[PDB]
C-alpha cells in the first residue's frame, strides 16, 4: 500500500518585503520514500535546496523539510513542484504569505 | 578489546551437599550480558546461566548468579552441589571498545568430592570373561579422604579414584584399578599399607 | 517533565540500483541529533544539533560501528521478509523501525519501545511488558521466534531501563538551555475575504517548542470540531514549529468566534479574537 | 546511543 | 545449536586440515575460532566475519590459520601445513544476534592430532573382567572393569550396553587415560571403566554385558605402507554373559 504526499508551503519567519527568510516546503504522510521535490521562483526550479533527514510519522508515512534562502517581495510568485509515484502528473503547490 | 574480566579462584574443591561460589570481575561499562558456561573434560562449554544489566539476581533451580554493576562483579552460587557439577565453569562479559566479541575468564575447576555414606573398604580380583588367566585389581568402596597414589614400578599401572552412581538406590562408591603384565603381580603390590586403609577387606583370590 | 529517545531506522533495498540502503537519525523530544546514511562514500554518523557535537571521537566511531552492523543485518532481514512473502528479487521494499525511552515528570524510565514495519504496515511490535511480541501476520511469526531463541526482549529491556534512560539524561543536562527551555508560541489572528458574505479567520502559532499543540476555535462556547480547517504542525527549519487553524465565518459575525491557544510554554491558555 | 545489538528478521 | 566437522582429526606433517563450523539452526554473521590446550583456558585466535576478512588476535599467524566466512551458515579454519606443535581442540561458537555479542553456543569442537609419522597409531585391545565373587557374597553388588589398552593417539570414547541399549547409571569411566611407558614422547595409552550391578543383575545368565570401545584413526585416503591392519576410525568391542552360581 503507497501513500501520497500532503503538501504546505509557507516561510520560517512571518514574511516581510526584502527582510532575509526561508522558504519551506514540508512533504509528509507518503509511502514509500523516494520523492522529487523542488522550489520554484516564477516557475523556475532553484538551483541550491538543500533538506533534512528522512524521518517517519507513528503511522510509518515519511516526512521531509525542503528549503532554501529567499528575500521575498511583491512581484516574486513562489511555489512547490512535488512528485510521487502515487501521483500521474507533479503537483504544484503555490506560496501563499496567509497559508 | 577495552575488557579484562578476572575470575576467582581458578580451582575449587567442595564437599557433596555444600555450596560452591566463583567471582568474576569486569572493566568496561559497555559491558550488560554476563554468560556462565560450564565445560565438562574434552566436551563443549554449555551455557548454564546468564545475568543482564538490568537485573541484581537471577535463580534458576540450585544456581544462581549475582551482579553488582556499581563494584563490576558477578558471581555464581551452586548451591547443594551434587557430584555431575564437576567441571570447568567459564564467567564472560560482553564489553569493551573495538571488535565485538565475549571476553572470557581464565576458568574455574570445580571438584565436588562425593560423600560416602557407608564405606566398605576391598580390594578384589578380577578375572577376564574370555582368556581366564589375564586378571585385574579393583579397589572399591572406599571413602573420599583415600588418595590412590601411583605404584613407583613402571611395570604396575594405577588408575585414579573414579566414582558411580547408582540412581536406583541412592548409592555412590569410590573405585580405582591396578594391572601388570609380570605374570608374579598380586593386588597388594599395587594396592598396598600406604594407599588402602585398615579396615579394607582383603580377601584371598 | 516528561522527556524521550527515539531512533528511526530506515532499510530500503533497490534491485539493480545497489545494495539495501540504512538510515538512521536520533531524536531527543522533538529534536534531531544525529544522523546515518549508509549511501555516504565515508558512511560515518553525523552531529544534527550542537550540543551533541561535544561528544569525542569515541562517541562518533561507536555510533558508526553500531550503524554498519545494522547495515548488514538489514539487508539479511530484507531478503528473509521478501522470501516469507513470496516477493520476487526485483521489488523494492522497505523495513522501518522505532525504539526508544519515555521519561516521566519524576525522571524514571516510564515506557520503553520498539516497532518494526515492513512496506508501510505493522510487522512486529515490543508489548507493554518489554518481554512479548505483537506479530502482525504469520510472516512475523517467524521473525518473533527468531527473536525469541536470540532473547531480543531480554536485550532491549535492559538497553531501554538502563543505557537509553542513562544517555536521554545526559543529552538533557549537556543542551537543557534548549531541550528544557519551552518556547511558546506567537500568536496573531488575520482577515482573509473569500466572498461578499463569507471570510476567513486564521488563527496563527509560530516559533514554539515542543510541537504539541493544541489549536480550538469555540463559536461563543461551543467548538467548532467538524467546522475548522486545522492543519498538520509543520517544522520551521530552526528547531521550532507552527500550526495554524482557519473558519469560513460570515461578513460581520467576526466577535461570536474565539480561538484558545494551548501549549507547555504558555503560563495560561490564551484566547484570541480578530483585532481589525 | 542507539541499540549495539541487531538480531535478523 | 552450532556444529563442526571433522570431530576428530589425525594427520601426517605438512597437510592442510580444513574444519567447518556451522549454525545448524540460524544465521550467523559473526563466529568465533577458540583453540583449548590442556591449560583449561578459551583462547581466542579470530573473529570471523561476514563476508569480510578475519580479525585475528594478538600472536596469532594469519597465514597459519586461514578462516573463511562463505556464508551466513558456515565458516571454516584451516590449519595450513600442520605441525605437531598445531595439535590442540579447536573450538567454534555463533549467536543469533549480531553487534554487541550476546548468547553464544559452542560448537562440539575439533581434536586435532599432527604426527611426525603415521606409524605410531595404533588401535585398542579391549578385555571386559567379570565381577569377584567375594564383592558378590560381600555387598550384594557386582562390578564389571572394562580394559581398552595399547592404543595412539588419545581419541577413544568409551560406553557400556547392557542387552543392547546404553547405560550411565552405575558407570564411571577415568577422566583421562595412563601412558604404558611413561617416559617417551610415543607411549600407548590403556584406558579403564567400572559398571556396578546388583548381584541379582548379574546371576541372570540372559543379562548380556558390552563394553564398546570407539577409537578414532586414520581414514580411507590416508596411505600405509606396513602389513599390519590399517588403524582406522573402528569400534572394539568385549562383551560377558550373566553368571549364575
Amino acid at each position: 500500500i503507497q501513500r501520497t504526499p500532503k503538501i504546505q508551503v509557507y516561510s520560517r519567519h512571518p514574511a516581510e518585503n526584502g527582510k532575509s527568510n526561508f522558504l519551506n516546503c514540508y512533504v509528509s504522510g507518503f509511502h514509500p520514500s523516494d520523492i522529487e521535490v523542488d522550489l520554484l521562483k516564477n516557475g523556475e526550479r532553484i538551483e541550491k535546496v538543500e533538506h533534512s533527514d528522512l524521518s517517519f510519522s507513528k503511522d510509518w508515512s515519511f516526512y521531509l523539510l525542503y528549503y532554501t534562502e529567499f528575500t521575498p517581495t511583491e512581484k516574486d510568485e513562489y511555489a512547490c513542484r512535488v512528485n510521487h509515484v502515487t501521483l500521474s502528473q507533479p503537483k504544484i503547490v503555490k506560496w501563499d504569505r496567509d497559508m | 578489546m577495552g575488557e579484562n574480566v578476572e575470575q576467582h579462584p581458578s580451582t575449587l574443591s567442595v564437599q557433596e551437599g555444600d555450596s560452591a561460589v566463583i567471582k568474576c570481575t569486569y572493566s568496561d561499562s559497555a559491558s550488560n550480558y554476563f554468560p556462565w558456561y560450564k565445560q565438562e573434560l574434552g566436551k563443549r562449554p554449555q551455557l548454564i546461566i546468564d545475568i543482564r544489566s538490568n537485573v541484581g539476581e537471577k535463580k534458576d533451580q540450585r544456581i544462581a548468579v549475582t551482579l553488582n554493576k556499581t563494584a563490576k562483579h558477578f558471581s555464581l552460587h551452586i548451591t547443594e552441589t551434587q557430584p555431575e557439577d564437576s567441571a570447568v565453569y567459564f564467567c564472560a562479559a560482553d564489553g569493551g571498545a573495538g571488535s565485538y566479541q565475549l571476553t572470557f575468564g581464565k576458568g574455574t575447576k570445580l571438584s565436588v568430592i562425593p560423600n560416602i555414606q557407608n564405606p566398605d573398604p576391598a580390594v578384589y580380583q578380577l578375572r577376564d570373561s574370555k582368556s581366564s588367566d589375564k586378571s585385574v585389581c579393583l579397589f572399591t568402596d572406599f571413602d573420599s579422604q583415600t588418595n590412590v597414589s601411583q605404584s613407583k614400578d613402571s611395570d604396575v599401572y594405577i588408575t585414579d579414584k573414579c566414582v558411580l552412581d547408582m540412581r536406583s538406590m541412592d548409592f555412590k562408591s569410590n573405585s580405582a584399578v591396578a594391572w601388570s603384565n609380570k605374570s608374579d603381580f598380586a593386588c597388594a603390590n599395587a594396592f598396598n599399607n600406604s594407599i588402602i586403609p585398615e579396615d579394607t577387606f582383603f580377601p584371598s583370590p | 517533565g516528561s522527556h524521550s529517545m527515539r531512533y528511526f531506522y530506515t532499510a530500503m533495498s533497490r534491485p539493480g540500483r545497489g545494495e539495501p540502503r540504512f538510515i538512521a537519525v536520533g531524536y531527543v523530544d522533538d529534536t534531531q541529533f544525529v544522523r546515518f546514511d549508509s549511501d555516504a562514500a565515508s558512511p560515518r554518523t553525523e552531529p544534527r544539533a550542537p550540543w551533541i557535537e561535544q561528544e569525542g571521537p569515541e562517541y562518533w566511531d561507536r555510533n558508526t560501528q553500531i550503524f554498519k552492523t545494522n547495515t548488514q543485518t538489514y539487508r539479511e532481514s530484507l531478503r528473509n521478509l521478501r522470501g516469507y512473502y513470496n516477493q520476487s528479487e526485483a521489488g523494492s521494499h522497505i523495513i522501518q523501525r522505532m525504539y526508544g525511552c519515555d521519561l516521566g515528570p519524576d525522571g524514571r524510565l516510564l515506557r520503553g519501545h520498539d516497532q518494526s514495519a515492513y512496506d508501510g504496515k505493522d510487522y512486529i511490535a515490543l508489548n507493554e511488558d518489554l518481554s512479548s511480541w505483537t506479530a502482525a501476520d504469520t510472516a512475523a511469526q517467524i521473525t518473533q521466534r527468531k527473536w525469541e531463541a536470540a532473547r531480543v526482549a531480554e536485550q532491549l529491556r535492559a538497553y531501554l531501563e538502563g543505557l537509553c534512560v542513562e544517555w536521554l539524561r545526559r543529552y538533557l543536562e549537556n543542551g537543557k538551555e534548549t531541550l528544557q527551555r519551552a518556547d511558546p508560541p506567537k500568536t496573531h489572528v488575520t482577515h482573509h475575504p473569500v466572498s461578499d458574505h463569507e471570510a476567513t479567520l486564521r488563527c496563527w502559532a509560530l516559533g514554539f517548542y515542543p510541537a504539541e499543540i493544541t489549536l480550538t476555535w469555540q463559536r461563543d462556547g461551543e467548538d467548532q470540531t467538524q467546522d475548522t480547517e486545522l492543519v498538520e504542525t509543520r517544522p520551521a527549519g530552526d528547531r521550532t514549529f507552527q500550526k495554524w487553524a482557519a473558519v469560513v465565518v460570515p461578513s460581520g459575525e467576526e466577535q461570536r468566534y474565539t480561538c484558545h491557544v494551548q501549549h507547555e510554554g504558555l503560563p495560561k491558555p490564551l484566547t484570541l479574537r480578530w483585532e481589525p | 546511543l542507539p541499540f549495539d545489538k541487531s538480531t535478523i528478521m | 545449536v552450532v556444529s563442526q566437522h571433522p570431530s576428530r582429526v589425525i594427520c601426517k606433517s605438512g597437510t592442510s586440515v580444513k574444519i567447518e563450523c556451522r549454525s545448524l539452526d540460524f544465521q550467523a554473521t559473526t563466529m568465533f575460532w577458540y583453540r583449548q590446550f590442556p591449560k583449561q583456558s578459551l583462547m581466542l585466535m579470530a573473529t570471523s566475519n561476514e563476508g569480510s576478512k578475519a580479525t585475528y588476535e594478538q600472536g596469532v599467524e594469519k597465514d597459519k590459520f586461514l578462516i573463511n566466512h562463505a556464508s551466513l551458515t558456515l565458516s571454516t579454519l584451516t590449519v595450513t601445513s600442520a605441525h605437531p606443535e598445531d595439535s590442540s581442540f579447536y573450538i567454534c561458537s555463533a549467536g543469533p544476534t549480531s553487534g554487541r555479542t550476546d548468547t553464544q553456543y559452542f560448537g562440539p569442537g575439533t581434536r586435532l592430532t599432527v604426527l611426525e609419522d603415521l606409524k605410531n597409531v595404533f588401535p585398542p585391545e579391549v578385555a571386559v573382567f567379570e565381577p569377584s565373587e567375594a564383592e558378590i557374597s560381600h555387598t550384594q553388588k557386582a562390578t564389571l572393569v572394562c580394559l581398552a589398552t595399547g592404543f595412539y593417539p588419545d581419541h577413544v570414547e568409551l560406553s557400556w550396553w547392557v542387552n543392547g541399549k546404553e547405560v550411565h547409571s552405575g558407570v564411571c569411566t577415568d577422566p583421562q587415560p595412563l601412558k604404558e611407558q611413561p617416559a617417551l614422547n610415543d607411549s600407548r595409552y590403556a584406558l579403564s571403566s567400572r559398571l556396578r550391578v546388583s548381584a541379582t543383575f548379574w546371576q541372570n545368565p540372559r543379562n548380556h554385558f558390552r563394553c564398546q570401545v570407539q577409537f578414532y584413526g586414520l581414514s580411507e585416503n590416508d596411505e600405509w605402507t606396513q602389513d599390519r591392519a590399517k588403524p582406522v576410525t573402528q569400534i572394539v568391542s568385549a562383551e560377558a554373559w550373566g553368571r549364575a552360581d
